RNA sequence: AUCGGACCCUAUCGCGAGCCGUUUUAGAGCUAGAAAUAGCAAGUUAAAAUAAGGCUAGUCCGUUAUCAACUUGAAAAAGUGGCACCGAGUCGGUGCU
DNA sequence: TCGCGATAGGGTCCGAT
DNA sequence: GACACGTGCCTGGAGACTAGGGAGTAATCCCCTTGGCGGTTAAAACGCGGGGGACAGCGCGTACGTGCGTTTAAGCGGTGCTAGAGCTGTCTACGACCAATTGAGCGGCCTCGGCACCGGATTCTCAGGCCTGGC
DNA sequence: CCAGGCCTGAGAATCCGGTGCCGAGGCCGCTCAATTGGTCGTAGACAGCTCTAGCACCGCTTAAACGCACGTACGCGCTGTCCCCCGCGTTTTAACCGCCAAGGGGATTACTCCCTAGTCTCCAGGCACGTGTCAGA
């Protein structure tokens, strides 16, 4: 796999800037969008896999990431925590 | 471990005309969890600061009014009042 | 605009994910992978995920219309992004 | 697998390594040192930067005039010991004062007053004699005894400046006499010395005008005669007297004056240029020594009545200011020096005197004349003069061969036309006749001449003999006797068919031709040339010896040589192909294993112009490198194509299969873009260390400041003046030296300059050298030769050329887009307009580029500041000029020393690098000459 | 009788908030009537965010309770959003 | 009042701030940004003080209250 | 100056608000919510140093603002945008 | 409690040419004691989680890998490690 | 002693108190105090490393705060580390 | 591309010769102004040096040329830092090693 | 700046490897 | 097809006992805080002028919005297995608890020395000015 | 030309010589906190077993993706305008600061006592699952 966050479709982040109500959306901010998003993803996965290790499992469970999430600051509601 | 049942009881008590869903329930789970650990982690810290081990209600309160805006916390501040009054007449 | 008030009102309306799931299945997959490997996925947790960065995506954006809106300029621009991740602290 | 093509220019020599495919390898080499990288892979084409080789003349000029200043003390020392026998009567403290003179009173053994040691008489001397003219004058026509002393002085002043040599003889000037019309404007009845009335006369007229031009100021503007006479920087007067006030510019600064005020005599003299003079002058050098001499007699005979010693060394003192060293003798060592020939038939000291018994006068001229070149085909045999009958004969037959009894034997010359003649022996009327000539050419001493015909002045007449000394030949033909003849006598009779000489040279049936079968650094200096083109072949030879030291000793395929406005070039050839093909075959035949290759710049600039690589030499010294990769590759893409081009209408248009409108139309040419395209190019400065005089030849008045170099060992730099050096290589000096008032042993390695005058010192002993400066703990293996012109390198790419111990140099070199050339170009000259137009933001953007490339190397805020801002302001103008600014503006941070430089008219001064602390961090960079081997290792230890 | 909640009119139960607590190991020694604060501070907290949900639900004409119904809710009060600013809930939708 | 923080304080902050030119209006808007959060902060302060039930204010518990709010600073014996 | 005012206030860890007034401030907003409190000096410049910390959190993004608006120094906008930004304000 | 004569000691291990004020003693003591509290936080919390009842070693180490973002942090780990090994030495 | 035994200066055995009677957990393996004591050396060494260093740059051989202020900021690490950390009397990083 | 000659035109190199120029000291500056202040008076010349100086002591030589760094060495001179391929903002990357 | 001598070296011719 | 209600059983929540130590409570001493006072003082404040700092309109270049036409694997789903979560059940390494020992480590103390303040050089340096052997 | 010295103006930064004061820095005396030996039952380590749900796997459909043409209207550069704080001069103010009085309250301490942890034991509220039914896309 390569490029996936590049595979996150232009019209999927134009949907999501057009939630956010931006007037105008630019590749530029795609691509800023883009790189930004797979920073937070990268800080998000190593908190939750690092607690995945900890749970001397080898699965990811979802309660792992209501916990990551805690970490990062974000809670998350839907599955306890 | 679930709250569940009791949000049903509330709802009904609060709104019979009306219904809660699976992810509803979930979400409403969640957010009484959050806000209950926010409350007790709050309640040590300042029992802790305190020196003194053992949890009274005040230090409920006191961490209540801590967390939630001004108007809000009098209405939770009455409503702990009425529930410490029942208890200690039951 | 006549077309993007309505799309504006279908996704306010909604609750429905902006990013179709397998883009964002592989991705995470992946990403995971890099740290180590032999690691296993709850789907429900790739939706937790899923929601959570594009519900941080439109704090982000919302970020940036507002410094769009300072800036006299309806067209936003990645330097407003990045600006609110530093006033956000955001690294 | 690969050629090397190379463009030699008198600065810059830049080499290039192409494979067959038109492609320059790169290649990996190893980083010594303790610095983090280890190995890098740079492309194999650069250029060699170097100082020009400064050429010999101004060596020699000073060398002619030490040893001129060296005799003329030795005349000084002889005429001294001359008069020590009775200056010992008149006491000897007197000498000891002249030579004291220089010497401050505090410093000084004796009295301050030279001549006298008293207040009185001094002052009584200058009173009644103000110039030692008037002393010389009163000396020549009075016969009275006098002091010896004064004629001491006087015979003194007229040795030391005895004038010249120009007219052989002696003359009796009285304005034959057509000489001296201009100058004595004396009456030379009056005395037999006219030089001294007319100088007494010169001082005269500037006294008398010196009073009338102060009354006249005093007068007309009072104000103006003090301002002027008062201050000597303004070059009036007083500048003239004593500033250092050309009378040129002293007459253009009293013009206005005299103009101003109304006069007119002070004016016509103006004019006259005679007006108020120093009594030496710049032009009296035209005086003769003749008159020297004369006045010199007269007054012995005046005065040798009272001394007795003078009469009895009076032809003694004639000859030491009348002899002078012939000008075929050269030097007087005595077998010593490098330079001299002479023989000396006596091993005592030589004096004005003696040399006539000493000096073998014929000898040494023979060795001085002997010393031109000799015969090409055998340099053994020496060569034989220009006149030479049997020369004549050779070259008369040579001129015959398509072919004289009645014609060139009784002809000076004979037309149809022919350029050959014998009006030689004409006028003369074999071997005897062939040593007259040699004779004649070799020696050119009159009396000289007499001796070397005196062995055969038996034959003839004297009056013959007369004749001969009357005409000299001058000159040198190419051959010798024996090389000639035998050839001589199949020229004047060959049969049928007359073959020429040269033929006969390489015929191989007689034996004749049987008979002409029979260092690096020394064969190159020995070559012909400026030294300047012969450093810049000596480097071109290593740089090749280099590269082939990359390769391994796989030799290339082509190399390929251009020099600029040929002889020099296809020396350059035949020594590589000496050096490098080192291989012989069973033939006894050297093989080209690598080919040899000169070319034309016309056609590679033809080939630039067709295919837009318009060169320019205000950009960078890359441009220049990059040339010998189109150097190799046009001139290999030439051998492919025809092999009778690489032996050697259409060699008019060999042009024609170059353009589209062996070779390769798109992979070629996108090579050579990629190439123009790739920054990195391997300019190398040469490093070395420094070679000139000690200091500006100028010297200056004592200051309190230790700047000061003496002038000599005893004389106080700040109380007798005496400096400012040159500096060599300078030192890294590692050690600990004090510091503060408590001069605590503080651990310093910095740069010490060394100049030429210590680098004597330093190498007989660096320790003493060193610890004299004031250094402790001095680390023998520490201690670091820094030549001059090393480089460094900052942490951005930016460079410190080492030029001074406080001073340093640029040493980046942006590179630039060839599209940015290209369009340059175009701007400096129908489609031009268009891609003008087109490209407006390309030369915006060319702009930007400079712009942060000096701001992130130069770092120089305050001119660019004001650039900029003129390129805002100018920006409108039109785009072919702003291009010319832009072109003088590359040179903002070209290689070496920052220069000032106009914008359009605002003047940008160059910003100098007055501190070495950044050079103490950054990586110290030891670089093999080609600079492909580097070795860089921080001052920190 | 028996559930404490019912004795002071409590719809959470106060052993059960107690045992969390007292898992919590926020101290060795908890009051009685600190159980029973909680879970009023819990009642209350949930009957107001509850009723806010099912007035929304009312405009937006469904009578069970939805999971974005609750975002909805507390984004419309800026009392509540101060406290829960930070939190994302699961399929709650832009802000409206 | 506020007016405690004059103008010129307000000025000097702003100036460590890096601030180029400051309006006149920044100041009473910068006044009114800090008076609320003195008020919350003070507020909780107030607030862990009377949980103490002793009256004076100790370094301790504003520190505690200001990591509460999530602003941390050092030093001041915590 | 103001460039020479920001290097001398930046190098210089002196806190910048004189002590006297902003401690009256203290009591007073003290006063608003309970009377008869005492401050600690202690307490007192433990409030101001976090007080002059988070108004330099606060200009920073104030400079923050203005090159994104491509503007000039500041406007109290900039400083209500900064805080809607960090949701700090309301 | 303060860590005063500890910290000097390290210093001292780490730069014996320099000195240290009284306040950057106590400012390093509060975040001797800052650290301290967020990691140890962060390793009851991950006991709790994964019902662990016991603070071991390896998931004090996780905490350390979540929250210190250092490179050498793991390095640290490995002087931990060492620590581990030096007190399985003890 | 229990530091000694561990041979590293920090106070291993005030470390375990620390942990006992915060109650952060109700049970401690005997090697954690030990690792919390190693990692908050390290981290220390880090920070004095780093204030030592400005500090002669700064040409004062004494540590005042300010040292800690513009070693932490300056460090990317430490100032993502200690972000949300004021350092009393620190100053402002020398930033234009 | 070369060869000798002839004619013209230049450069280089070597040698013998001057003359300035410069920098000190010798050309008693005078009065008033003690002292800054002004006037006046002169003002031209002379010695010694013209790279420090060295030894080979010569009526010589001391600015040409050569000259990364190490070792071999006196000097000379040699060696001393890979090979292939993909790219190019001062060089990036892979493999054997 | 004067002299004197010598070598190259460019550029055009008269003959030839 | 998801929720509310019905449904049956157990273990967590409750009711009561016990004993204990945390905490409240009051009592006393002294300390930091408040206050106020006084005698300065540099910072605050008022005003002024100007200069850059603000600001908007237009025009253009251009890039994003919009429409149209085309492409493509996400969603659905249809299909089967097995990986490791996860639950239980036994063994045991250890941490706590207990008691015993030990001085090491802290606050309080005074003295001095370790930078700090400054008034005056002091260095060096730099960015441009000068100047530099010839008839 | 050019490019080093230097010097020169000047002036940019250094350095520090002398002085001076308050926090380092170390002793004084003391004891609580660290350390250590020995026991118990307990958290959890770990194995067995399992059995679900995550992995694997892919292709028919098509709506969203992808791409491209055009224009339209948006960013901003430029210019022209308009004026509002910054720097500073001058005056005012309470900032600064040193002092003590003083007692309320904080710290510290012993008295007392209830409320909470642990334990026993009581027993049903709620656990999860099925069903019937009705809101929903």
């Amino acid at each position: 796999l390569r490029d996936n966050i590049q595979g996150i479709t232009k019209p999927a982040i134009r949907r999501l800037a057009r939630r956010g109500g931006v007037k105008r959306i630019s590749g530029l901010i795609y691509e800023e969008t883009r790189g930004v998003l797979k920073v937070f993803l990268e800080n998000v996965i190593r908190d939750a896999v690092t607690y995945t290790e900890h749970a001397k499992r080898k699965t990811v469970t979802a309660m792992d990431v209501v916990y990551a999430l805690k970490r990062q600051g974000r809670t998350l509601y839907g599955f306890g925590g | 471990e679930s709250y569940s049942i009791y949000v049903y009881k509330v709802l009904k008590q609060v709104h019979p005309d009306t219904g809660i869903s699976s992810k509803a329930m979930g979400i409403m789970n969640s957010f009484v969890n959050d806000i209950f650990e926010r409350i007790a982690g709050e309640a040590s810290r300042l029992a802790h600061y305190n020196k003194r081990s053992t949890i009274t209600s005040r230090e409920i309160q006191t961490a209540v009014r801590l967390l939630l805006p001004g108007e809000l916390a009098k209405h939770a501040v009455s409503e702990g009042t009425k529930a410490v009054t029942k208890y200690t007449s039951a | 605009g006549t077309v993007a008030l309505r799309e504006i009102r279908r996704y306010q309306k909604s609750t429905e994910l902006l990013i179709r799931k397998l883009p964002f299945q592989r991705l995470v997959r992946e990403i995971a992978q890099d740290f180590k490997t032999d690691l296993r996925f709850q789907s429900s947790a790739v939706m937790a995920l899923q929601e959570a960065c594009e519900a941080y995506l439109v704090g982000l954006f919302e970020d940036t219309n507002l410094c769009a809106i300072h800036a006299k300029r309806v067209t936003i621009m990645p330097k407003d992004i990045q600006l609110a991740r530093r006033i956000r602290g955001e690294r | 697998k690969y050629s090397i093509g190379l463009d030699i220019g008198t600065n810059s020599v830049g080499w290039a390594v192409i494979t067959d495919e038109y492609k320059v390898p790169s290649k990996k080499f190893k980083v010594l040192g303790n610095t983090d990288r280890h190995s890098i892979k740079k492309n194999l084409i650069g250029a060699l930067l170097f100082d020009s080789g400064e050429t010999a003349e101004a060596t020699r000029l000073k060398r002619t005039a030490r040893r001129r200043y060296t005799r003329r003390k030795n005349r000084i020392c002889y005429l001294q010991e001359i008069f020590s026998n009775e200056m010992a009567k008149v006491d000897d403290s007197f000498f000891h004062r002249l030579e004291e003179s220089f010497l401050v009173e505090e410093d000084k053994k004796h009295e301050r007053h030279p001549i006298f040691g008293n207040i009185v008489d001094e002052v009584a001397y200058h009173e009644k004699y103000p110039t030692i003219y008037h002393l010389r004058k009163k000396l020549v026509d009075s016969t009275d005894k006098a002091d010896l002393r004064l004629i001491y002085l006087a015979l003194a002043h007229m040795i030391k400046f005895r004038g010249h040599f120009l007219i052989e003889g002696d003359l009796n000037p009285d304005n034959d006499a057509i000489l001296l019309s201009d100058i004595l404007r004396v009456n030379t009845e009056i005395t037999k010395a006219p030089l001294s009335a007319s100088m007494i006369k010169r001082y005269d007229e500037h006294h008398q005008d010196l009073t009338l031009l102060k009354a006249l100021v005093r007068q007309q503007l009072p104000e103006k005669y003090k301002e002027i006479f008062f201050d000597q920087s303004k070059n009036g007067y007083a500048g003239y007297i004593d500033g250092g006030a050309s009378q040129e510019e002293f007459y253009k600064f009293i013009k206005p004056i005299l103009e101003k005020m109304d006069t007119e005599e002070l004016l016509v003299k103006l004019n006259r240029e005679d007006l108020l003079r120093k009594q030496r002058t710049f032009d009296n050098g035209s005086i003769p020594h003749q008159i020297h001499l004369g006045e010199l007699h007269a007054i012995l005979r005046r005065q040798e009545d009272f001394y007795p010693f003078l009469k009895d060394n009076r032809e003694k003192i004639e000859k030491i200011l009348t002899f002078r060293i012939p000008y075929y003798v050269g030097p007087l060592a005595r077998g010593n020096s490098r330079f001299a020939w002479m023989t000396r038939k006596s091993e005592e000291t030589i004096t004005p005197w003696n040399f006539e018994e000493v000096v073998d006068k014929g000898a040494s001229a023979q060795s001085f004349i002997e010393r031109t070149n000799f015969d090409k085909n055998l340099p053994n045999e020496k060569v034989l003069p220009k006149h030479s009958l049997l020369y004549e004969y050779f070259t008369v037959y040579n001129e015959l061969t398509k072919v004289v009894d009645l014609l060139f034997k009784t002809n000076r010359k004979v037309t149809v036309r022919f350029n050959a003649s014998l009006g030689t022996y004409h006028d003369l009327l074999e071997d005897i006749l062939e040593d007259i000539v040699l004779t004649l050419t070799l020696f050119e001493d009159r009396e000289m001449i007499e001796e070397r015909l005196k062995t055969y002045a038996h034959l003839f007449d004297d009056k013959v003999m007369k004749q001969l000394k009357r005409r000299r030949y001058t000159g040198w033909g190419r051959l010798s006797r024996k090389l000639i003849n035998t050839i001589l006598d199949f020229l004047k009779s060959d049969g049928f068919a007359n073959r020429n000489f040269m033929q006969l040279i390489h015929d191989d049936s007689l034996t004749f031709k049987e008979d002409i079968q029979k260092s690096l650094h020394e064969h190159i200096a020995n070559l012909a040339g400026s030294p300047a083109i012969k450093k810049g072949i000596l480097q071109t030879v290593k740089v090749v010896d280099e590269l082939v030291k990359v390769m391994g000793r796989h030799k290339p395929e082509n190399i390929v040589i251009e020099m600029a406005r040929r002889q020099i070039t296809k020396h350059v050839a035949q020594i590589l192909d000496s050096r490098m093909n080192t291989k012989y075959d069973e033939n006894d035949k050297l093989i080209r294993e690598v080919k040899v290759i000169t070319l034309k710049s016309k056609l590679v600039s033809d080939f630039r112009k067709d295919f837009q690589f318009y060169k320019v030499r205000e950009i960078n010294n890359y441009h220049h490198a990059h040339d010998a990769y189109l150097n190799a590759v046009v001139g290999t893409a030439l051998i492919k194509k025809y092999p009778k081009l690489e032996s050697e209408f259409f060699y008019s248009n060999i042009m024609n299969f170059f353009k589209t409108e062996v070779w390769d139309k798109g992979r070629d040419f996108a090579t050579v873009r990629k190439v123009l395209s790739m920054p990195q190019v391997n300019i190398v400065k040469k490093t070395e260390v420094q070679t000139g005089g000690f200091s500006k030849e100028s010297i200056l008045p004592k200051r309190n400041s230790d700047k000061l170099i003496a002038r000599k060992k005893d004389w106080d730099p700040k109380k007798y003046g005496g400096d400012s050096p040159t500096v060599a290589y300078s030192v890294l000096v590692v050690a600990k030296v004090e510091k503060g008032k408590s001069k605590k042993l503080k651990s310093v390695k910095e740069l010490l300059g060394i100049t030429i005058m210590e680098r004597s010192s330093f190498e007989k002993n660096p320790i003493d050298f060193l610890e004299a400066k004031g250094y402790k703990e001095v680390k023998k293996d520490l201690i670091i030769k820094l030549p001059k012109y090393s480089l460094f390198e900052l942490e951005n790419g930016r460079k410190r050329m080492l030029a001074s111990a406080g001073e340093l140099q640029k040493g980046n070199e942006l590179a630039l887009p060839s599209k940015y050339v290209n369009f340059l170009y175009l701007a400096s000259h129908e489609q031009k307009q268009l891609f003008v137009e087109q490209h407006k933001h390309y030369l915006d953007e060319i702009i930007e580029q400079i712009s942060e490339f000096s701001k992130r190397v130069i770092l120089a805020d305050a001119n660019l500041d004001k650039v900029l801002s003129a390129y805002n302001k100018h920006r409108d103008k039109p785009i072919r000029e702003q291009a010319e600014n832009i072109i003088h503006l590359f040179t903002l941070t070209n290689l070496g020393a920052p220069a000032a430089f106009k914008y359009f008219d605002t003047t940008i001064d160059r910003k100098r690098y007055t501190s070495t602390k950044e050079v103490l961090d950054a990586t110290l960079i030891h670089q093999s000459i080609t600079g492909l081997y580097e070795t860089r290792i921080d001052l920190s230890q | 009788a028996k559930t404490r909640s019912s004795r002071a009119g409590l719809q959470f139960p106060v052993g059960r908030v107690h045992r969390l607590l007292r898992k919590g190991n926020y101290s060795e020694r908890v009051g009685a009537g600190a159980p029973v604060y909680l879970a009023a501070v819990l009642e209350y907290l949930t009957a107001e965010i509850l009723e806010l949900a099912g007035n929304a639900a009312r405009d937006n004409k469904k009578t069970r309770i939805i999971p974005r119904h609750l975002q909805l809710a507390i984004r419309n009060d800026e009392e509540l959003n101060k406290l829960l600013g930070r939190v994302t809930i699961a399929q709650g939708g832009v802000l409206p």
